[PDB]
């Protein structure tokens, strides 16, 4: 009540005329400032939402409720001066432009401003913008604490400051850092923005210090001996600077307290966690009552629709030919009627997210083991959609130039051969026309291919980043169950796709399954889907396996990478970190339970790139990071869990075998062991899915290569056919096998 | 006329830039600078607007305006970063031929620090790196010169030595701090002092741990 006092007053001391509904709307602004900023879930904000207005009309009567209680309340100084309220989109087109310059200058990653985080900034800004205005964050890893609180401290000239935390992080470390941003916020009169995760928190110790560093505004003890001393000389010559000559060692050092609490703000970006939050309520009341507290949680639908439409702009998603199904499964309320192909592809993949969302709360409510889920897998999820769109049209264009590039060979060839025919050889080369013309229709219905796998490419990608990017923990069947309802979320978009899309063929090759399986790794599904995910992964995998196959398996696969295995445990482990960045080799990392906070940088990618070299911040260190650096983190225990900070760092490759996966073995198995025939029909349709048109490819270039060599010698008996007759019979197998793969698929269904 | 007139507000507008840019860059200070400049920018708008709407004024006006730009820029080079190493690489990348001695603000103001932004910010952040390191050096000259051992009396009989663990706690710190200070490029500046204080440290290291267990021995058998 006495902040919303303070903030009503605050509000009102610049204006001199204000009628009654601008009162009101400053009323009902502080309020949910103060009541529905720390609500949890959304039926406690719509309950306060509504019982403000009921308050203010109860109360308020013969007043026009529009403008005193507008539904987008909003309030700042940014534009003009005066705490004035400014409307939404102004200060949105305000905000981007600030995000603009701070991309110049710091963080060049791309943010979308949805209008959570608009709520947010402002939030931040405010308490920020008050005197011992510490402030605590709560959200899901990735939901954008850090971020905004370093934004907002940027923009307000705050310099953002945070301590990193690693093993062995006794407590003078931390109090020579506490002392250090003293120094720097009160001594020399510098704003700082102090900022910590929840890993750092852990340790008790350091909470009584921030407690009293928090309430009393200073630490005592801290400063002592030889320390308070110097403390002394440069708090002398910082009271020269403001004009405040004093000599008396405690005038001053009350004038350093006092600068300390107008230039110190300490932020807390942590977990939600309803049981440690009670803990840290326990061993520190001053987390709840200095510090004021900002809930916001997993993004809103609109707030991921936001982030899927600006994360596939230069993405094509551009089929004029896109038919608008009836009925269409839609989860964004907001989608323009009817959406286009960008548009529904972006509601697919917020479709996703909260159905993934959804078989985590089915599998939580089973009573299994489950992963907090947070934003951080949205963005990784696009980050895999756009390069497997990019890779794979990629891929398609330069096969449909060398098919363009080998059609005007042919061409030329068959003018070369008319023009030798204008000169038995007759027959010969009237039987080359004829070869040469059927293999051109066979081009051609190539070239119908191409477009039908351009046709279908948009859906193959989507499903495959899906699985790579979201799925991973989950065992075979549920990771087969999420697959199938994406593909019926899809197929009721009337989105193009291959119904029977094989996901480890599609995102691999022959070689490197050959590969694969000279290392140590059993010819299984699940682990074929596993080394998928090791091959292609934007955050470095977690490994999860009891019988250590896997550990084995990329040993083996990185052996000519000189890779190196130490674990958490040894002391050694950040010698070795040192030596894998300065060189590149990569680094497995067994014993993840017992999680190291120092490798918080380089999970979080915190790469800095100035002046062609780019620095990776370990410790209070900055090292050149190699570019071919890469981390594998490993365990051994199934069941064990992890915080979900690391949870939203790693993606999870999990090997446990359960009743799908064994299922599964024990069947192959079978069919390998007796029933061989339809082992290798069913090789023969899982291998359909492009390696035979790779085997074609490849012989086609060799065939190429032979003809391009075409004066005379390749003339010896008027028919170099061999080859191109060799072509027609492989190319008519792999028709008769597309023609025939029905009847094969359900014979090997029936067996 | 009006345009004899502008003419003469530009000669003296340039006259007053000319004798403010004769000031030497040692002597320059960035906020008797910036004030100056602001009060120029200040005379220059105190012109009528049909004077204000000659294309001269135009590109003096927009000329002070990028100085207001690189005026943060002039602040970060004036500090004790760039040294004269840092500006010998600036010299060298911008292929300016200047005298330390006589380098005055209009020599740097000609070179186009906007256009010049990536390279004078990544002399400041090598420069940054350079002078952290120095003081880390001079914490270590300073702490490790001025650094007494705790000596204590045993009963009439010698003064020997207490205060085993914060000594040798700061041993441990220092020597994986040098050692750790290998990495970075910003380590290939003064590495034969680092290697030199690198031995410094071993040594100390080593005889103090053979000092800990001759003390303790000989204070037990002596009892
Ligand atoms: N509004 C947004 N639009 C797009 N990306 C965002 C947005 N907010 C956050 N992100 C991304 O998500 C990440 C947020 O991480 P952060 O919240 O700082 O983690 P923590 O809360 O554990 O410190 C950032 O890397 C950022 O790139």
């Amino acid at each position: 009540m006495t902040r919303w006092v303070r903030g009503i007053f605050e509000a009102l001391r610049p204006l001199e005329t204000l009628p009654v509904e601008g009162l009101i709307r400053i009323w009902a602004h502080e309020a949910l400032r103060l009541f529905q900023d720390r609500l949890v879930e959304d039926e406690e904000r719509r309950w306060t939402d509504e019982n403000i207005d009921t308050v203010a009309l109860k109360h308020f009567p013969n007043i026009d409720r529009e403008k005193a209680m507008s539904r987008p309340i909003l309030y700042s100084n940014w534009l003009s001066k005066d705490y004035i309220p400014v409307d939404q989109e102004e200060l949105r087109d305000y905000v981007k432009a600030r995000l603009k310059v701070f991309y110049e200058e710091e963080l060049d990653v791309p943010l979308v401003l949805f209008n959570e985080v608009l709520d947010h900034v402002l939030r931040i800004d405010r308490i920020f913008r008050q005197p011992q205005g510490h402030l605590l964050l709560i959200g899901v890893s990735g939901a954008g604490k850090t971020t905004l609180s370093r934004f907002v401290a940027w923009m307000n000239g705050l310099s953002v400051y945070q301590i990193k935390v690693h093993r062995k992080y006794t407590g003078e470390d931390f109090d020579e850092d506490l002392r250090t941003v003293l120094r720097r916020s009160g001594c020399k009169n510098e704003k700082i923005a102090f900022i910590m995760d929840e890993s750092n928190v852990l340790d008790s110790g350091f909470l009584e210090r921030m407690n009293t560093l928090l309430a009393n505004g200073e630490v005592p003890g801290l400063f002592e001996g030889d320390e308070y001393a110097t403390l002394m000389t440069q708090c002398k010559e910082g009271a020269q600077k403001e004009g405040l000559m004093l000599d008396s060692h405690e005038e001053l050092y009350k004038w350093f307290t006092s600068q300390v609490i107008r230039n110190l703000h300490v932020v807390f970006t942590m977990n939600p966690s309803s049981e440690g939050l009670k803990d840290r309520a326990a061993t520190s009341p001053a987390l709840f009552n200095r510090c004021v507290l900002n809930w916001f949680g997993d993004w809103s639908t609109e707030a991921l629709y936001q982030v899927g439409k600006e994360f596939t702009s230069k993405m094509d998603l551009e089929k004029p030919n896109y038919i608008v199904p009836d009925y269409m499964p839609v989860v964004y309320d907001k989608l323009p009627q009817p959406p286009s192909h960008r548009e529904a592809i972006v509601n697919s993949c917020v479709f996703v997210h909260q159905t993934l969302h959804q078989a985590n709360a089915r599998l939580a409510k089973r009573g299994g083991r489950t992963m907090a889920i947070t934003p951080r897998h949205y963005l990784d999820f696009i980050n895999h959609y756009a390069n497997l769109f990019h890779e794979k049209r990629s891929e398609l264009e330069e096969q449909q130039m060398h098919l363009n590039v080998g059609l005007r060979k042919i061409k030329e060839t068959v003018d070369q051969v008319e023009e030798l025919r204008r000169d038995a050889k007759v027959n010969r080369s009237t039987a080359l026309l004829k070869s040469l013309s059927a293999e051109r229709e066979r081009w051609e219905k190539t070239s119908e291919t191409f477009k039908n796998q351009m046709s279908t490419i948009a859906g193959d990608c989507l499903l495959s980043a899906a699985f790579i990017a979201y799925a991973g923990y989950f065992d075979q069947q549920m990771r087969q169950n999420l697959f199938t309802t994406w593909s019926h979320h899809l197929q009721q978009a009337n989105i193009q796709f291959r119904t029977d899309i094989a996901r480890t063929e599609y995102l691999s090759n022959a070689d490197e399954r050959l590969r694969w399986q000279a290392s140590s790794l059993p010819a299984d599904d699940l682990c074929t889907e596993n080394a998928i995910m090791l091959k292609r992964f934007n955050r470095y995998p977690l490994i999860i396996d009891p019988s250590g196959q896997a550990t084995e398996f990329i040993m083996n696969e990185y052996k000519d990478r000189k890779i190196t295995r130490t674990s958490f445990l040894d002391d050694a482990f950040r010698k070795n970190l040192e030596s894998a960045l300065r060189f590149g080799n990569p680094l497995l990392v067994q014993d993840v339970e017992s999680y190291d906070p120092v490798l918080n940088p380089v999970l979080n990618r915190e790469v800095r790139r100035t002046g062609g070299r780019v620095l990776i911040t370990l410790g209070d260190q900055d090292i050149d990071l190699s570019p071919s650096f890469v981390i594998f983190l490993s365990t051994r225990d199934p069941t064990v869990e992890f915080p979900p900070d690391l949870c939203s760092r790693v993606t999870f490759v999990n090997f446990t075998v359960t009743r799908s996966s064994l299922q599964s073995q024990c069947l192959n198995e079978v069919l390998k062991a007796e029933r061989p025939d339809v082992d290798e029909k069913r090789s023969d349709l899982l291998k359909l899915q492009g390696e035979f048109q790779l085997r074609l490819r490849q012989l086609e270039k060799s065939l190429l290569q032979a003809l391009n060599e075409v004066k005379g010698r390749i003339l010896d008996d008027d028919t170099i056919i061999t080859t191109l007759e060799n072509l027609k019979r492989e190319a008519a197998e792999v028709t008769r096998k597309v023609e025939e793969t029905d009847i094969v698929m359900q014979e090997v269904e029936t067996v | 006329q009006d345009l004899k007139g502008v003419w003469s507000e530009l000669s003296k507008v340039w006259e007053q830039i000319d004798q403010m840019k004769e000031q030497p860059w040692v002597s320059v200070q960035p906020r008797k600078l910036r004030q100056n400049l602001d009060a120029l920018l200040n005379q220059l708008k105190s012109f009528p607007a049909r004077l204000r709407q000659y294309a001269s004024y135009e590109f003096v006006q927009r000329l002070l305006k990028g100085y207001m730009k690189i005026n943060m820029l002039v602040i970060e080079l004036k500090s004790e970063a760039l040294k004269d190493r840092h500006w010998k690489q600036l010299m060298k990348r911008l292929h300016v031929n200047w005298v330390v001695s006589e380098l005055t603000l209009g020599q740097i103001w000609d070179v186009d620090l906007q256009k010049n932004e990536a390279i004078v910010k990544d002399v400041l952040l090598v420069a940054q790196g350079e002078m952290a390191l120095e003081e880390f050096l001079k914490q270590i000259r300073e702490v490790w010169n001025t650094y007494e051992l705790d000596l204590v009396n045993y009963q009439n009989k010698c003064r020997l030595i207490r205060g085993w663990d914060d000594l040798f706690n700061k041993v441990k710190e220092h020597i994986n701090s040098v050692s750790a200070m290998k990495l970075s490029p910003y380590y290939k500046v003064f590495e034969e002092d680092a290697l030199s204080w690198e031995d410094k440290l071993n040594r100390i290291m080593a005889l103090f741990d053979v000092w800990i267990d001759v003390q303790r021995r000989w204070v037990y058998l002596e009892g």
